[PDB]
């Protein structure tokens, strides 16, 4: 808690390292979840919902 | 304040370079 | 006062010092100094 939150706004190194982590997992959360809303949105649309995958002839 | 200083950049460079390029895989 | 030594004047700098807000007071000949935001900044350092 204290620790890090003390470094953070003490040393600009650590605020940098802050940034490049909040960025990081910030980007992965917004695709998580725009994907997941995507998936609910296309129910049955999807190429593995497709009944005859996998029996051309 | 100067061994600080450089350890600080050094992980925050080193954070970077995984956050730039991102090899999840290559910990083998 | 010999109790103040290098790593009491650190603390007590950062304490008072380091990204803190500041008091200003200027008359005469003043257009060339630096506004608030210019002091305010370089009240730290960003290279540490």
């Amino acid at each position: 808690f204290e620790g890090f939150y003390k470094l953070i706004m003490r040393r600009n190194s650590v605020y940098v390292t802050f940034i490049i982590a909040g960025a990081f997992f910030g980007e992965r959360a917004v695709d998580y979840g725009v994907h997941k809303l995507w998936e609910r949105n296309n129910v049955g649309k999807r190429y593995e919902d497709i009944s005859v995958l996998g029996q051309r002839p | 304040i100067d061994i600080q200083a450089a350890a600080g950049w050094g992980i925050a460079a080193a954070a970077g370079a995984i956050w730039v390029v991102q090899p999840f895989g290559w910990i083998k | 006062i010999d109790a103040v030594d290098a790593s009491t004047v650190k603390r007590v700098a950062n304490k008072y010092i380091y990204d803190k807000d500041i008091a200003i007071s200027a008359i005469g000949p003043i257009q060339d100094l630096p506004d608030y935001n210019k002091f305010r900044r370089r009240t730290y350092w960003n290279r540490y």
